[PDB]
């Protein structure tokens, strides 16, 4: 015996409408996430600029100290 | 309470609670036992990794899909997949939730009866209902007519519907689908030197197919162009380096859909089985079916298929009718979105197969009025 | 990126909607104009038949004076 | 980039083209509908006056028939 | 239709060559049920109907209630979606269009022919159906000769062997004078 669908009333072509309506909401949330993400990630470039200044000063320090040790060792 | 809209599929299991927009957990349906010996003690090595866990340890597993062509060939593995889906990907005990499975058209009865028997005895759900995978895809489009071509990964079927009245004599089910395209791509890649054999490397070939292949608008012109210039050769990096370059294998793999003679199948392509499915319908609803042709399923996501199919059907169909092909961007999950919509309806709330009904008539209840 | 793709999809969906509405409007306009020109031909034919009936009436109005003369 | 801007602009332009085309077709449909309604309203009266002329012909033919047969 | 309902057990025949195998299954196994509902009920409880058949390569198959459901389409063309009435009711309609005085003779001399009328048990189902439709007084008789398949050709041989028929042929000179449209003319 085939399944006889009972008596309903509606609906059509509306739930798809409301579901597709939130495309603007999705676009806004995605673009907001992208903007805030780039803004909160580019600061690592400045952090690595700090890393570069630290490596430059440590390299100068090590050059000076190794020259000092070469001076104080070769008797 | 809320209903569980599971959708077994063949290749990706998609599940989630009724009333949402997208499935909560989507993961390949593969169960892979380890094949080597194993020397580390106490590593906590399990005997079978299922779901998305076996797509990360696939280097030492032998993945095997439990669903071949719509039908289920290995019931223990399918039970394991369902148990994983319920308990670990959704974390909701099935004792308190109705379920809405999906099934391809024209499938063996025993498959459906065993499915309902498992759901009622092992997982012990309150009530489950089985629905045809094409009606849901028609729900999701918000239509009520139209002929839907649901080219999944297991089987491609083409169910025409008018005004809500399905036409059972016009369903054309063809067993060419994404898996055969993966095998054919893996077979034509050998013409350049790349050999993929292991069942784990089938996944790599599937990734190549997804990311690179596209459907040509005109086949002969593309074959001529790819044989003279080199503007098509796109490269791809394997999981270990050694990039590969795909030439005219790009549009030859998905061309099998429109010429199933490539893999030795006799039948006509998906461009001509739709026209045949239409012509079996009555003479007065052919215009509406022509104007509301719906695409669904994963395999219909190839870039440029909604134009090739329209060109082919326009060639076949009478010149006066307008041919329109609905290709929503959410094609892959169209069946599941439709399933959620159907499960969320109030009119549908009394069609579930309640457990007491199953206790009175046995598993053969599914073929009865509660379809 | 990602949201740019969503914007691209949306900016084509409305294009498809507009094209569909344009096709529907073109078909309706052509059908209506064809019906109007057919009704124009009908009115011309009706005028011709009215003229022919008036000619026959002129004949059968010329006849009575001769009949009275008979 | 560069192609994105012009592609989006072209899509918007074609959407507007379709909208204006549909509006023009709708206006033509309204004009055709008005023309058809006006044509029918007067064509009914044309048929009525044709019938009146036919009845006048019938009587102006019955009279000469009798007069000749008189 | 048989090839389409066999898929309910797992056997899929698709190739145009396998249509011949399904035709052989239909010829050797299918039969027309005397009463459809009783057979559907019996085949769903017992297992006395399941007859097996060996494919051209082994792997025997077992046909259950597909046996009498395939040829039942003749009496209920709604199975394959056709609107019209079965062969049991188009015969009665064809009789009722005839004149009122030759209906008894047509009732008594109903003839079956053609290949498809060779199903075991059709000459009884059709008689039962027509007796249900027809008035109770008329006698319904169904002529089902054992040489049903070649009945048309045997009749053709008899007609060609007649002396009275020897001048009805469309002679070639006649065709040369009137063209191919001669067939619709007196030489029918
Ligand atoms: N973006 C894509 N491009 C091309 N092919 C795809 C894409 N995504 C998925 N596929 C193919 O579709 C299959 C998934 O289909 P799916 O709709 O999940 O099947 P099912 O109906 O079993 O859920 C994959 O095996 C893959 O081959
Ligand atoms: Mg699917």
């Amino acid at each position: 015996v085939p399944p006889k669908i009972p008596d309903g009333e509606r609906v059509d072509f509306d739930d798809i409408h409301r579901k597709r309506m939130k495309d603007l909401n999705e676009l806004q949330t995605l673009i907001e996430a992208h903007f805030e993400n780039r803004k909160k990630e580019e600061e690592l470039v400045s952090l690595k600029d700090r890393i570069e200044k630290r490596r430059a000063e440590r390299a100068e320090q090590q050059r000076i100290r190794t020259e000092r040790e070469k001076e104080r060792q070769t008797r | 309470t809320t209903a569980l809209v599971c959708d077994n599929g063949s290749g990706l299991v998609k599940a989630g609670f009724a009333g949402d927009d997208a499935p909560r957990a989507v993961f390949p349906s593969i169960v892979g036992r380890p094949r080597h010996q194993g020397v580390m003690v106490g590593m906590g090595q399990k005997d079978s990794y299922v779901g998305d866990e076996a797509q990360s340890k696939r280097g030492i597993l032998t993945l095997k899909y439990p669903i071949e062509h719509g039908i289920i060939t290995n019931w223990d593995d399918m039970e394991k997949i369902w148990h994983h889906t319920f308990y670990n990907e959704l974390r909701v005990a099935p004792e308190e939730h109705p379920t809405l499975l999906t099934e391809a058209p024209l499938n063996p009865k025993a498959n459906r009866e065993k499915m309902t028997q498992i759901m009622f005895e092992t997982f012990n759900v309150p009530a489950m209902y089985v629905a045809i995978q094409a009606v849901l895809s028609l729900y999701a489009s918000g239509r009520t007519t139209g002929i839907v071509l649901d080219s999944g990964d297991g089987v491609t079927h083409n169910v025409p519907i008018y005004e809500g009245y399905a036409l059972p004599h016009a369903i054309m089910r063809l067993d060419l689908a994404g898996r055969d395209l993966t095998d054919y791509l893996m077979k034509i890649l050998t013409e350049r030197g790349y050999s993929f054999v292991t069942t784990a490397e089938r996944e790599i070939v599937r990734d190549i197919k997804e990311k690179l292949c596209y459907v040509a608008l005109d086949f002969e012109n593309e074959m001529a162009t790819a044989a003279s210039s080199s503007s098509l050769e796109k490269s791809y990096e394997l999981p270990d380096g050694q990039v590969i370059t795909i030439g005219n294998e790009r549009f030859r793999c998905p061309e099998t859909l429109f010429q199933p003679s490539f893999i030795g199948m006799e039948s006509a392509g998906i461009h001509e089985t739709t026209y045949n499915s239409i012509m079996k319908c009555d003479i007065d609803i052919r215009k509406d079916l022509y104007a509301n042709n719906v695409l669904s399923g994963g395999t219909t996501m190839y870039p440029g298929i909604a134009d090739r199919m329209q060109k082919e059907i326009t060639a076949l169909a009478p010149s006066t009718m307008k041919i329109k092909i609905i290709a929503p961007p959410e094609r892959k999950y169209s069946v599941w979105i439709g399933g959620s919509i159907l499960a969320s309806l109030s009119t549908f709330q009394q069609m579930w197969i309640s457990k007491q009904e199953y206790d009175e008539a046995g598993p053969s209840i599914v073929h009865r009025k509660c379809f | 990126m990602d949201a740019i793709k969503k914007k691209m999809q949306m900016l084509k969906l409305d294009k498809e909607n507009a094209l569909d509405r344009a096709e529907q409007a073109e078909a309706d306009k052509k059908a209506a104009e064809d019906r109007s020109k057919r009704l124009e031909d009908e009115l011309v034919s009706l005028q011709k038949k009215l003229k022919a009936t008036e000619d026959e009436l002129d004949k059968y109005s010329e006849a009575p004076k001769d009949a009275q003369e008979k």
